[PDB]
């Protein structure tokens, strides 16, 4: 026969077949324990997308109501007409700080919610 | 050393042979037996050997599902019957009337069916 | 102990012909047949309610 | 062992074949071994 | 042509789950040894009996007053002391004296030992689930201490 | 990043070319159409095959190559089976290299191959010896074990009960993307 | 496939889609339980049975809280105290 020559040199022992029916060196339980151990580890990453999807997401709301609740303060406290004409332009300044803040949120959306597939 | 290194690489090949027995005996025993038919083998060749084949295509994320609507663009003369023609005229416009119809359906539902709440009472 | 595993075992799938894409792509008509049919029901129920 | 073109080459060979390599490598590794024990390490 | 003659659409149902199930042996079988078993029936067995025992048993939060009424856990393994506050799910058919001894691990309890929950002892003849539902209802923290007086 | 050149001359060229052939001298040796089966050379006719003949009545195919010798030791005896049971199932002879669309669709590996078809997919039975241990009458015993097999399922519960799988809505897509040409769908 | 801006998603399919079994099997659990209660109610009871209650230990000797029931040692004309 074509294969008979190989296929003699295939005989084991007891010993042998016992130890292929259990599977010592080719389950490896201590590779499954090493593969669920890094599969729970991986869970941080999820932790960090999630903090960052929501810092980007409230960067405008904190721009907006923070430092507009300041400028607030600072409207109620004043009276005159020279610090009023001051605040005007630090006024002007928040504006485009606050639309800074959009387009910055705008660029890190369209980062975050890109897929490939 | 070298007594020690070459009975070492000795051993090394006897764990080896050792390792090659419970390897053929673990195959002939359990695998031979288990292995699947190849009725229910994946129906797909991975992209690499079809390129290899220079069978892979790419395109298309679309399709069009009738010869009908295959053939529009090829046809050049009728790419829509008359009867198809006039119902596609039907469509000219998006219907706001339904739209409002719907959207009005939909909030009396969800708001006097799904979304009522209690109210105290003097 | 060489390969034991097939590439088709690691490697992704088709991005634009997949196997679920093609097999709604197949179960189409059934499924246009069923939602058809339900919707005929529903609308003729309607009318013959707004009719008279 | 089958007479072929490499552009058949199997996915995955079988057990058959590798325990073959394997007690081939056996035989090749032996002799050379022994070679070298014998003839390599009396030059030195 | 949808559909043939002859067949029917349950015998059609057959067919597919055979096809499923011959699809996922094969998928199972040309898989990796180091994660398919684990990912298939480790934590899904797991997280089938927590989800169970949770949905469906009903768990007391257990204290006990001093330090010296503690049980005795240096011999028994993976927890070598106790901590107050422990979650510990029980039967409905559970009394006081047998809460007490899986507390104390069925060895000897100290005197006069007393259950109390929201201010109010607990008789040793009684259900630790009508116990609770009367006198702390949606809070089962107990306590364990020593009824001397 | 992975890619492969698209092709060369000498991969592009004939794969069967003719080699010269010897006086009637070298056939002497010590060891010294076909009127029922048929010979494949084009994949419309494969395919008007496996998707008319092989619903009306199966198939049988053996898939070679000119290299190969277990082909040549595999042909004579597979004649004999054709000649044999043509009457309940077609039997048809290709080559790898000159329909390698055919050799794709039935998933061969190695040669030679025997493939059983039925509807297509309600019966694909495919014969080999990827290893080298059997021979040329087993792999035929096995060929005849499977047309029996085939048959009997065609001929249990009233002529159903072999219905095609995943071609049903596959088409052989993820196998040959070039079956999208052949369903009219685009490609841009 | 997936993304950053994913991760909540990801996560709650991860941890809630392993659930869906145990808690069809929790439902299923309490059906068979509410199938068993109401045959043991159709079959008869000495005292009721409270159905959408957690536990119901009334007896003869035992009142619907798990105590001893008051005024149980003699008998009464009336047959059951309850």
């Amino acid at each position: 026969r074509p294969g008979q020559g190989s296929n003699a040199q295939f005989q084991t022992s007891l010993a042998d077949k016992t130890r292929g029916l259990l599977g010592v060196g080719f389950l490896r339980p201590t590779k499954m324990a090493s593969f669920a151990a890094t599969f729970l580890l991986n869970f941080r990453f999820y932790f960090m997308y999630m903090a960052r999807t929501t810092f980007q997401a409230v960067r405008p709301l904190l721009a907006f109501s923070v430092f507009g609740e300041v400028m607030k303060l600072v409207l109620a406290t004043m009276s005159s007409g020279l610090f009023s004409f001051l605040f005007s332009f630090v006024l002007a300044f928040e504006v485009f700080y606050f639309f800074l803040q959009c387009y910055i949120s705008y660029t890190f959306l369209t980062m975050f919610f890109t897929v490939l597939f | 050393i070298q007594h020690w290194n070459k009975s070492y690489e000795k051993q090394v090949y006897s764990e080896s042979v050792a390792l090659n027995r419970t390897f053929q005996a673990r195959n002939q025993l359990v695998l031979d037996r288990l292995k699947p038919s190849g009725a229910y083998r994946l129906p797909a060749v991975d992209y690499k050997r079809q390129l290899s084949r220079g069978t892979l295509v790419e395109g298309a994320d679309f399709y069009l599902p009738t010869a009908q609507e295959q053939q529009r663009l090829a046809r050049h003369f009728e790419p829509y019957s008359e009867q198809e023609q006039e119902e596609r005229r039907k469509f000219r416009f998006q219907s706001i009337s339904v739209y409002l119809a719907v959207a009005l359906g939909a909030s009396f539902v969800h708001d006097y069916f799904y979304q009522r709440r209690p109210v105290a009472w003097c | 102990f060489g390969p034991t595993l097939p590439d088709h075992a690691y490697y992704g799938e088709h991005a634009t012909y997949n196997y679920f894409v093609l097999f709604i792509r197949g179960m189409r008509p059934y499924l246009e047949k069923i939602f058809g049919d339900c919707a005929s029901t529903i609308k003729n129920a309607a009318v013959a309610v707004y009719r008279p | 062992r089958t007479g072929g073109d490499f552009r058949f080459f199997p996915e995955m060979p079988p057990w058959q074949w590798l325990a073959h390599m394997e007690n081939l490598r056996f035989k090749l590794l032996s002799v050379a071994q022994s070679r070298r024990s014998q003839l390599q390490l009396a030059n030195l | 042509p949808l559909g043939v003659k002859g067949r029917s659409v349950f015998a059609g149902m057959r067919s597919f789950i055979g096809q499923r199930l011959g699809r996922l042996y094969d998928s199972f079988y040309y898989s990796q040894s180091s994660t398919k078993y684990v990912m298939v029936f480790l934590f899904p067995a797991g997280i089938f009996y927590t989800r169970f025992r949770a949905d469906t048993k009903l768990g007391y939060h257990v204290f006990i007053n001093e330090e010296k009424l503690y049980p005795d856990y240096s011999q028994n393994y993976f927890d070598t002391k106790w901590t107050n506050g422990r979650k510990v799910y029980l039967d409905d058919e559970t009394t006081v004296e047998q809460l007490k001894a899986q507390i104390y691990g069925g060895k000897a309890a100290p005197e006069n030992v007393k259950v109390a929950c929201r201010g109010r002892v607990f008789e040793d003849a009684d259900n630790v689930a009508m116990a609770v539902r009367a006198f702390c209802k949606r809070d089962p923290r107990l306590l364990l201490f020593q009824d001397n007086l | 990043s992975f890619a492969i050149p698209p092709a060369n001359a000498a991969a592009l060229a004939d794969p069967l070319p003719a080699t010269p052939t010897p006086p009637p001298v070298f056939e002497a040796v010590s060891s010294a159409a076909l009127k029922n089966v048929e010979e494949v050379s084009t994949m419309e006719r494969y395919e008007a095959a496996v998707y008319e003949e092989s619903f009306k009545k199966p198939i049988v195919c053996l898939f070679f190559a000119r290299f190969s010798l277990q082909s040549k030791v595999l042909l004579q005896p597979f004649l004999d089976f054709a000649a044999s049971a043509s009457n309940n199932a077609t039997f048809f002879l290709i080559d790898c290299d000159r329909v390698p669309r055919a050799a794709y669709h039935a998933r061969v590996e190695n040669v030679p191959s025997l493939v059983v078809m039925k509807g297509d997919d309600a019966f694909r039975q495919t014969i080999t010896d990827s290893v080298g241990v059997k021979t040329a009458g087993d792999l035929i015993q096995e060929a005849r074990s499977a047309l029996d097999q085939v048959l009997r399922l065609d001929q249990q519960e009233g002529g159903t009960k072999l219905q095609p799988g995943v071609s049903s809505y596959t088409h052989h897509i993820g196998v040959d993307n070039l079956n999208v040409y052949r369903k009219g769908w685009p490609v841009a | 496939s997936t993304s950053p801006g994913l991760a909540f998603a990801n996560l709650t399919l991860l941890l809630d889609v392993p659930q869906l079994p145990a808690i069809w099997a929790v439902n299923a659990w309490r059906e068979l339980n509410g199938l068993f209660t109401e045959m043991k109610t159709l079959a008869g009871t000495s005292d009721l049975l409270y159905p959408s209650n957690r536990y119901n230990p009334q007896n003869e000797k035992t009142n619907r809280m798990g105590r001893p029931r008051k005024y149980n040692h003699g008998e009464w004309m009336f047959g059951n105290s309850y």
